[PDB]
Parts: C-alpha cells; sequence; structure tokens
C-alpha cells in the first residue's frame, strides 16, 4: 500500500513533515491523495486533499505537497492539538479503488507532565448483596500515561485478581485510565481495607477503604 | 448526515450487515465510502457504491464476502460482510464527499462495532457507586458490570447532567465479560438537594437501565 513513518515529534511552534511514499499506479499515478488527521477515538477529519488544497475550515498550519511517487504533509506552528494520528489517502485515476496509508502517531513535545488523580470506590451495598464484590479504582488526567497500579490487601500485595486497563489519550491530551480488583463479598468484610497505588513517575498517589 | 447502525456480536463465519442513512441535504450525489478500523489499527477502505448506476467498487481483499447495496427508496446504503473471520472485529465507518464552499470536504459516520466472536450476547449489571467520604466536592457514578460485546453508553439524567461527567473506557475481563464506570464531580452541598440517575444503554441487547445514586 503507502508507507508512512510510524511516528513523528516536535516541540511547539516548530513544524514538521510526514512523508508518504507509495508507487507509480498509485500517488505517482495522479494528484489523488489526501490526508486525513485522526484523534483518539475520534472519526478520522479530512486535512488536505487532491494534494494541495484543504478543506475549508482547516488551518492553513497544514499544507500537503506531491512530487514523484511520494506525498508529503507539513505541520507548522504546531500547536498541542495537533497531536494525533495521521492518515495519507489515495484514489486510482478511476476513482473506483481508494487505499490508506498505516498511519503515523506525530506527538508534541515540551507537554507539561501532570499526577494521576486516583479515587477508589467500595464495593456497593447493591452488589455485595448480589454475591459479588468489585473495586473500582479511577486513575485521571496525568501525563504521561506511563502509569502501573498495584493492589494491596490491608497492606499486602494482593496481586492478581485484578484488572487494569491501557491509558486512554483523554480529550485534554492526559490520560486516564480504570483498574478494577474482584473479590468476594467475604473476602472483603474479612480484611482491614484494602488499598489501590498508582504509581507514574516520581509521584505515587495511593487511595486506601475499608468496610 | 450519515447515521449508522448499532454495534452487534456475529459468531466467526455468519454474516453482518451495517446501515448507513444519508439523511442530510446535498446536491452532492457522491459515493457512500465504507472504511473499517480494527483496534489500534489504521483505516481500511473496503469499496464504495454511486447510488445513480448503482455500481458498487470492492477493495481486492474483501471481494468474495462483501456485498455494498444502496435501497434509493431510503437512501439508505448497507454493507455486508460474510464469512466473519475474528480479524474482521472492527469499527465500520461509511463516508462520503461534498461540495461546501468551491472546496471540497468529507463526512463520517459515526461507525459501528462489529465484534466476531462466538461469544453469547449478555447485558449489564449496573451498581450505584455512592459518594461521601472519600468523594467541597464529591464523586459518585456507576460500575456497568459484566456485559458483551461493546460498547455501552452511559448517561445521567437522561441527558441533562452533561457536566463533570466522566465515563472511563471499559475494562476486558479474564471471563471476556466487560465492565466500565462512569463518574461525576458534584457539589457536596447539592447532593441532598438534587437527584443523580445513570441512564446505560446496551442497544446490542435492547437493555437501558437507569440507576438512581444516593447516600445514607
Ligand atoms: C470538486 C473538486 C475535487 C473533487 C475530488 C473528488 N475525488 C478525489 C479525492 S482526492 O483528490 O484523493 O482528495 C473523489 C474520489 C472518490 C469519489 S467517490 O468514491 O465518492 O465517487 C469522489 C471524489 C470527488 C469528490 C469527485 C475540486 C474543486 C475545485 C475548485
Amino acid at each position: 500500500a503507502l508507507t508512512q513513518p510510524a511516528s513523528v515529534s516536535g516541540s511547539p511552534g516548530q513544524s514538521i513533515t510526514i512523508s508518504c511514499t507509495g508507487t507509480s499506479s498509485d500517488v505517482g499515478s495522479n494528484n489523488y491523495v489526501s490526508w486525513y488527521q485522526q484523534h483518539p477515538g475520534k472519526a478520522p477529519k479530512l486535512m488536505i486533499y487532491g494534494g494541495s488544497n484543504r478543506p475549508s475550515g482547516v488551518s492553513n498550519r497544514f499544507s500537503g505537497s506531491k512530487s514523484g511517487n511520494t506525498a508529503s504533509l507539513t505541520i507548522s506552528g504546531l500547536q498541542a492539538e495537533d497531536e494525533a494520528d495521521y492518515y495519507c489517502r489515495s484514489w486510482d485515476s478511476n476513482l473506483s479503488y481508494s487505499v490508506f496509508g498505516g498511519g503515523t502517531k506525530l506527538t508534541v513535545l515540551g507537554q507539561p507532565k501532570a499526577a494521576p488523580s486516583v479515587t477508589l470506590f467500595p464495593p456497593s451495598s447493591e452488589e455485595l448483596q448480589a454475591n459479588k464484590a468489585t473495586l473500582v479504582c479511577l486513575i485521571s488526567d496525568f501525563y504521561p500515561g506511563a502509569v502501573t497500579v498495584a493492589w494491596k490487601a490491608d497492606s499486602s500485595p494482593v496481586k492478581a485478581g485484578v484488572e487494569t486497563t491501557t491509558p486512554s489519550k483523554q480529550s485534554n491530551n492526559k490520560y486516564a485510565a480504570s483498574s478494577y480488583l474482584s473479590l468476594t463479598p467475604e473476602q472483603w468484610k474479612s480484611h482491614r481495607s484494602y488499598s489501590c497505588q498508582v504509581t507514574h513517575e516520581g509521584s505515587t498517589v495511593e487511595k486506601t477503604v475499608a468496610p | 448526515q450519515l447515521v449508522q447502525s448499532g454495534a452487534e456480536v456475529k459468531k466467526p463465519g455468519s454474516s453482518v450487515k451495517v446501515s448507513c442513512k444519508a439523511s442530510g441535504g446535498t446536491f452532492s450525489n457522491y459515493a457512500i465510502n465504507w472504511v473499517r478500523q480494527a483496534p489500534g489499527q489504521g483505516l481500511e477502505w473496503m469499496g464504495n457504491i454511486e447510488p445513480y448506476f448503482g455500481t458498487a467498487n470492492y477493495a481486492q481483499k474483501f471481494q468474495g464476502r462483501v456485498t455494498i447495496t444502496a435501497d434509493e427508496s431510503t437512501s439508505t446504503a448497507y454493507m455486508e460482510l460474510s464469512s466473519l473471520r475474528s480479524e474482521d472485529t472492527a469499527v465500520y465507518y461509511c463516508a462520503r464527499y461534498f461540495m461546501s464552499y468551491k472546496h471540497l470536504s468529507d463526512y463520517w459516520g459515526q461507525g459501528t462495532l462489529v465484534t466476531v466472536s462466538s461469544a453469547s450476547t449478555k447485558g449489564p449489571s449496573v451498581f450505584p457507586l455512592a459518594p461521601s467520604s472519600k468523594s467541597g466536592t464529591a464523586a459518585l457514578g456507576c460500575l456497568v458490570k459484566d456485559y458483551f460485546p461493546e460498547p455501552v453508553t452511559v448517561s445521567w439524567n437522561s441527558g441533562a447532567l452533561t457536566s463533570g461527567v466522566h465515563t472511563f473506557p471499559a475494562v476486558l475481563q479474564s471471563s471476556g465479560l466487560y465492565s466500565l464506570s462512569s463518574v461525576v464531580t458534584v457539589p457536596s452541598s447539592s447532593l441532598g438537594t438534587q437527584t443523580y440517575i445513570c441512564n446505560v444503554n446496551h442497544k446490542p441487547s435492547n437493555t437501558k437501565v437507569d440507576k438512581k445514586v444516593e447516600p445514607k
């Protein structure tokens, strides 16, 4: 298909270009090449079309170039928002077959580090009665998405019996993550207190809760 | 402009029909394109269909087990992928180009999550996450437990409470079932004088669970 660098980096105000290089039966066979911006969990937004034209409303900081069998997207005046996956698209001369690039993960450097904001909930009464006990640890808006969770029982690593998620690029570029510790409505009562250790970089926040 | 049908599970050999309803307003009659994206992977073009001629196009990779049809009578296009294999698990989109201001632009649907699994559709169990103590400001929410497949849609006060809500990404349990939570930040002083309710929708099972939250 079309190959583009897996990732790129850049500091605010700076500007980089993402290359999309294909063959002579596609990119090199016409001016039907476009660029899409895809922010986490959202649908792709058309940024450049027909090689260099921008859709109405797209920041002219985005420009598209094309030459030979490769296309180039250049982002200038780099802003934090610009951070997302970028895809290039090609249409054969007949407009009867299109193909996308592998996508390139752009990441804006020099972004302020934030510590996780943790919150731990104890098994609801209702659930307990339903013979189940579930601890819920919601980790919020931190940066980078480099966090590690560890659960304890009274003070001892209740490793295994948990289930954590993967950092998810929130709206405000920071990350979030859940973590659920499932256990018996007996093992919860028959134990002092359970806790959710959330270590991340230097900071290590931990919230404990008890029956 | 483009509204797609809902999420479904389909056994590893079955078929699935995704519907795309062009309900916009337009003087542009371009094709309805179908692009899918498996979790974490990139975009993949499947094919399209020019409504007029009725002529449909298919990327070779899908030729043989995919059929794109348009029912002009309802301005709704359809994409049917068959011989469903596990790698077909993905979000399916429909898109269409159009002229906005002498400049091109292309609208994308919201996509639909087709889960290829030999597992049965299970409705969620909604538990209240009462506030107070470990919550000036207090946090309360709902724990949507053991459901399948994705996704689940958490809302507060039928939609009124659209401020300070935080529905997290689901977590996959060892059991293969899904679990997710949705918290809200609210004024501790408003607690006793405000009714909080999370309306959880799991279309895959046509279930909506309205759970009220509160303390002692």
